[PDB]
Formats: C-alpha cells, sequence, structure tokens
C-alpha cells in the first residue's frame, strides 16, 4: 500500500510545470517508456476486437511524468472506418470534445494523452497516414503518442500485440530488418517501450477470482516454454554489454538491469521447479 | 570430532613456550602428527625449525625424519619397512601403528585409482601386505584375479531460501 | 460399470448357483474391482460351509496377487485363461500401483511366464483394457507406468490412505510456511534497501545544503 498506491494520485502542479518548461523541444528522443494501465489495455482490445476487420480507433487520458507517458483511459469513437482505413470525419471531433467535458464532471481530471487505432491484420506500425497524422498531432498537442493494436493477431496468438510509437519532427536527418516488420516510413518515427501497470484493488479481485487456472501454474513448468526466450534475451544482452564496453573506453546500467531480470526470470522459474518438486516428489517417500 | 580438539591441543601447546623451543617428546609427537595428515609442507619445515643441537642429541628425531624422507619421495614399500627400523615411545605406540594402517589405506587408493592392471608383486609392495592382501582383493572386496600371469585387475568404484536470497541481492 | 448388472440378479440366488455367478463374474472381461459384490451378505455367508472356496477365489481376485495362487493353487477351483488373465493384469496393475518402473524380471518371476514375447503379449493386452497405460522398454527391460486404475480397498487399510493424504497436506503446509517466509524475508531485504537509499540520499543532500555557505 501507499507506495503502490501511487501513479493513481494526479496533480496540475507537477502537469503543468512539465507542459510550461517543454523540454522535448530540445531532446527529440525524450520519451522513452509508456505505462499503460490495466483498464485502457483491456478496452483496446474489445474495442479493437469488437470492429473486427474494419478499422476502428479512440483516443487515450494520461499524464507525462519525467520521460514516461502515462495512459490511464481509453475512448471510443464514433468512427465508422473501411477494412483498412479510419476517418474520424464530424462524429468522432464532437463525440471526443462531450466526452472530456462529460469525464470533467464526474472527476476524471486526465487529459488528452494521445491516440489509439486498430490494425486489424496488419501488425502494429505507422504508415504513411498514421505517421502524417502523429506528427500534426505531436507538433500542435506537443505531449503525444500512436499507439496501434492488432485485434486478429491478438486473437491468433493468444498474446496481447500492440505497439507505442512518437514521430520525429519533419527534417530529423540522424539495418534490413526495420523494412518489413516496419512501413518505408520507419526512420520517421521510433517505438517507446510499453509496460502494463495494474492497481491494488484490481490485483485484489483479479486474484480472488483466480480459481480454475491452479493446475496451469502448478505445472507450468517455465525455463522450457521459455528457453528460446531466454536464450534470446542472453544474445541481445551479450551485445549490450559490448556496446556498454565500447562506451567504457549510461549504457552498462541499462545493460545491468536487462541481465538482473533475465536473470531474475530464471531463478524465478527454478523457485517454481523447486516447489513443484518439494509438492509432488518429497511425498511418500 | 576428538581429533579436532586434539589438534587444538597441540596448537596450545605449540602456541607458547618458556623459550619458542618445547620439549623433545612434543616436538616428535607434531612431527609424527604432521607426516600422519600429509601435510610434509610444514613436517619439512618443522624439521628444519628444530634447532641442530636437539637434533642430533636424540635419535628419536633422526628416525621420525627418515621416515618423513621416506614418504616425501613416495617410497610405498619402503615406508613400512623404515618405520620398522626403530621402536617408537610408549605413549605414541599404538597411534603410529595407525598411522600405518593410515598408508596402508592411501596405497590403496593409489591401486583403485589410476591403476587399471597392476603387477602382483608391486601391488604387494605398494601395499605391504606380501601375498595375503591379494586374496583380500577377489574374496572380500570383489575383484577378479587370474594366475599364471600376476595380473591384478582393479576396479574403480534450505534451497529456496537461497534463490529468494539471489533474486533479493539481483533486484536490488 | 458392470459390476452392478451382476449384483441386481445376484441378491437372491444362492448356493451353487451363486458360485457359478462369482466365477462368471471373474470370467466377464472389463470387470477388474469386485468390491461392491464382496459387500453382499450372500457372498459373505460363503465363508461356512463346502463353498468357502468360492469366497477365497473372489477376496484373491479383489486384493490378492498371482503368487497368492501359487501356494494354494489346488485348493482354490482351476482358473481359466480368461480368469488367470485377469488375475495376471491385477497382479500388473499390484505392481504398477507400487512402482512405476517395473523391471520385466519381477513380472517374469511374479506373473510365471518363461517367455519375454508372451509377457509383453500380456502387457500389451492389459494395456488394451485401459486398467494401466505405459510403455514398454525393451532396452532397459522395463514396463513405465504413467497411470493404474485403483484396485480394490478393504476395511483395514483406509489407514494408509488417510496417513499419505495426512502427509499431502503436511507437505503443502509446510510449503505455504516456507514461501510466506520467503516473501517476508525478500520484502524485509526490499524494505532495507530502500531505507538505506533514502537515509544516503538525505544524508548527501544535508551535506550538500550545509556546503552551500
Amino acid at each position: 500500500a501507499q507506495s503502490i498506491d501511487e501513479i493513481y494520485k494526479y496533480d496540475k502542479k507537477q502537469q503543468q510545470e512539465i507542459l510550461a518548461a517543454k523540454p522535448w523541444t530540445k531532446d527529440h528522443h525524450y520519451f522513452k517508456y509508456c505505462k499503460i494501465s490495466a483498464l485502457a489495455l483491456l478496452k483496446m482490445v474489445m474495442h479493437a476486437r469488437s470492429g473486427g476487420n474494419l478499422a476502428v480507433m479512440g483516443l487515450m487520458l494520461g499524464k507525462v511524468d519525467g520521460e514516461t507517458m502515462i495512459i490511464m483511459d481509453s475512448f471510443a469513437l464514433p468512427v465508422e472506418g473501411t477494412e483498412t482505413r479510419v476517418n474520424a470525419q464530424a462524429a468522432a471531433y464532437e463525440y471526443m470534445a462531450a466526452y472530456i467535458e462529460n469525464a470533467k464532471q464526474v472527476g476524471r481530471l486526465e487529459n488528452a494523452i494521445g491516440w489509439y487505432h486498430s490494425h486489424p491484420g496488419y501488425g502494429c506500425w505507422l504508415s504513411g497516414i498514421n505517421v502524417s497524422t502523429q506528427m500534426l498531432n505531436q507538433q500542435f498537442q506537443e505531449p503525444f503518442v500512436a499507439v496501434v493494436i492488432d485485434p486478429t493477431r491478438t486473437i491468433s496468438a493468444g498474446k496481447v500485440n500492440l505497439g507505442a510509437f512518437r514521430t520525429y519532427p519533419k527534417g530529423y536527418k540522424p539495418p534490413l530488418n526495420k523494412i518489413e516488420d516496419f512501413g518505408v516510413h520507419c526512420k520517421q518515427y521510433y517505438a517507446l517501450e510499453v509496460s502494463y501497470f495494474k492497481s491494488s484493488l484490481d490485483r485484489k479481485l483479479l486474484e480472488l477470482l483466480w480459481n480454475k487456472y491452479w493446475v496451469n501454474t502448478l505445472s507450468s513448468s517455465s525455463l522450457l516454454t521459455n528457453a528460446d526466450y531466454t536464450t534470446g534475451q542472453v544474445f541481445d544482452l551479450s551485445e549490450k554489454l559490448e556496446q556498454s564496453e565500447a562506451q567504457l573506453g549510461d549504457k552498462l546500467a541499462k545493460a545491468t538491469r536487462d541481465s538482473c531480470k533475465t536473470t531474475i526470470e530464471a531463478i524465478h522459474g527454478l523457485m517454481s521447479q523447486v516447489i513443484k518438486d518439494k509438492l509432488f516428489n518429497q511425498i511418500n517417500i | 570430532f576428538s581429533f579436532k580438539k586434539l589438534l587444538d591441543q597441540c596448537e596450545n601447546q605449540e602456541l607458547e613456550a618458556p623459550g619458542g623451543i618445547a620439549t623433545p617428546p612434543v616436538y616428535g609427537q607434531l612431527l609424527a602428527l604432521y607426516l600422519l595428515h600429509n601435510d610434509m609442507n610444514n613436517a619439512r619445515y618443522l624439521w628444519k625449525r628444530i634447532p641442530p643441537a636437539i637434533k642430533s642429541a636424540n635419535s628419536e628425531l633422526g628416525g621420525i625424519w627418515s621416515v618423513g624422507q621416506r614418504i616425501w619421495q613416495r617410497d610405498f614399500p619402503g615406508i613400512y619397512t623404515t618405520i620398522n627400523a626403530h621402536q617408537w615411545s610408549e605413549t605414541v605406540q599404538p597411534i603410529m601403528e595407525a598411522l600405518r594402517d593410515a598408508t596402508r589405506r592411501r596405497a590403496f587408493a593409489l591401486v583403485s585409482q589410476a591403476y587399471t592392471s597392476i603387477i602382483a608383486d608391486d601391488f604387494a609392495a605398494f601395499v605391504g601386505l606380501p601375498v595375503e592382501e591379494a586374496v583380500k582383493g577377489i574374496l572380500e572386496q570383489g575383484w577378479q584375479a587370474d594366475s599364471t600371469t600376476r595380473m591384478v585387475l582393479p576396479r574403480k568404484p534450505q534451497q529456496l531460501a537461497r534463490l529468494t536470497d539471489y533474486v533479493a541481492f539481483l533486484e536490488n | 460399470n458392470l459390476l452392478e448388472q451382476f449384483i441386481l440378479l445376484a441378491k437372491g440366488t444362492s448356493g451353487s448357483a451363486l458360485t457359478a455367478l462369482i466365477s462368471q463374474v471373474l470370467e466377464a472381461p472389463g470387470v477388474y474391482v469386485f468390491g461392491e459384490l464382496l459387500e453382499l451378505a450372500n457372498v459373505q455367508e460363503l465363508a461356512e460351509g463346502a463353498n468357502a472356496a468360492y469366497l477365497q477365489l473372489l477376496n484373491l481376485f479383489a486384493y490378492g496377487t498371482y503368487p497368492d495362487y501359487i501356494a494354494n493353487k489346488e485348493s482354490l477351483p482351476e482358473l481359466s485363461t480368461a480368469q488367470q488373465n485377469k488375475l495376471k493384469h491385477l497382479t500388473i496393475v499390484s505392481l504398477a500401483s507400487r512402482m512405476k518402473c517395473i523391471p520385466y524380471s519381477v513380472l517374469l518371476k511374479d506373473l510365471e511366464m518363461r517367455n519375454l514375447r508372451e509377457l509383453e503379449d500380456l502387457i500389451i493386452e492389459a494395456v488394451y483394457t485401459d486398467i494401466i497405460q505405459g510403455k514398454l522398454d525393451q532396452r532397459n527391460q522395463l514396463l513405465e507406468v504413467d497411470f493404474c486404475i485403483g484396485r480394490d480397498i478393504r476395511k483395514k487399510d483406509i489407514n494408509n490412505i488417510v496417513k499419505t493424504l495426512h502427509e499431502w497436506c503436511d507437505g503443502c503446509e509446510a510449503v505455504l510456511l516456507g514461501i510466506e517466509q520467503q516473501v517476508l524475508r525478500a520484502n524485509q531485504y526490499k524494505e532495507n534497501h530502500n531505507r538505506t537509499q533514502q537515509q544516503v540520499e538525505a544524508e548527501v543532500t544535508n551535506i550538500k545544503k550545509t556546503l552551500k555557505a
């Protein structure tokens, strides 16, 4: 409690200070982290799946802290988009103008922070028109982020498949694996590292409603399902360490953090294995 | 065990002395103990540590040192021949034979490991026992010997807290 | 799921007809747990008289194994091929209950089989009846059993079930207690690290404040 109760406490003094300082005007590579709430993630997924193979989109509410964009809520714009293109001609704008006021009435103090949009079957990336719209929104509403969610890929793969991106300003002059995953404008935007967070009461009711999948965890047995992922993390971490030592002549801190995360997940798997062995193999001789 | 406390007692006896030199019996006992534990470096350093006058005064120190040289060169058959050359004091009469037994076991290891086939004469010289120990190889231990060639064939014979400590160290 | 239909028509018969019905039950494929039938008063009353041999045979088929029908083979009525095969299957089930990797030598000795091929054929035909599920490892001469049906339990070894489940519950309680202790220790370590970090921060800002004179 208390410390984990943070991020939901919204203050206006800090928001005004960071919005008046405008530190992103100097450093274009400012925002690197996107902290999305569980409610926003769930609403985004359900809205994206509701449109089927037609593209749907909406707004976001949230704030900025340092170099991180915090998403606390999601919208649902009344847009009737085609199977590959959403427009938001005239009803979406009035709807999002009215929804902010209606939320102000009930107590939602978060302002608009970006837009989320569905890519039904073509991954998560920013196309030419997505890049143009996001860069316009950044040029006139400086704190902004464009999130793209694939509903069909999420349902097929069984994992949440979405990304957060921010465009570079026009004129930003500064390999082959970034051309099929992204578009031809892949150098006009960058991907923020996306992390998800939940609250104390949300996790309380989630663990309370966790009563059918205990068998799944008692025999989950990682270090075999995530063996390929772990070795991928390791051989990326080796290159990160090489970059850090080249810098040595803070990248080293980030490499150490990644190594700690990978090692901690491995030891978590080993702890699960040890607990299972104690539970099932040390009984009846 | 009691051996640890006995070694502690010898450490206490060596720690303080009237002039840094202790009685010849305790020096001989310490040298014999050093030979027993295969700590030959401290054994030879103790041997040179003894003053020359007291060293030449008594021949028991000479016999203990000759045993030390015999075991230093790893001359196994001669260890038993030299250990039987002299008679030790009564207070160390039963323990020194025990030392012999220890060397016995040592030789056994050196035959069980590092020897696929060993000549019977060399095996008997290493273990010291003339012919009878060979029998103990087959009937009791379980080896398989054959005659007319004298070729002995030896045969080669609380956690969750730790992981929590590891994760706690790594996460902070 | 076939013993009940025999019990329904076995509730009134007694005497030679009852023993014939018992033999038919032991002969009928798919019946491997003769416990409910053994509880009937008609079957239990067979101890007194000349029909005690059939009650002994039923007890052997319910709790005993094939070697038990070695010393007293002649005393009990001669068993047909189907009854002998069923008894061998029950012996395999009993062996699999206590060990999940049964050596071929144990099976050959207990089932009195002189050929490995016929023993493997018997094990295969026992796998077909679905009483046991497993695989045969010829290289290691082993039978690995993943699952086996629960044979009949008499009213003298239920304490074994109670003891095993009590040991399982004790192990679960110990694991939960250890997990709680480790969680407490990890939280204490995290709080100590955070307290030390904040104390160092407070000291450095204090020294920075007094250094600005």
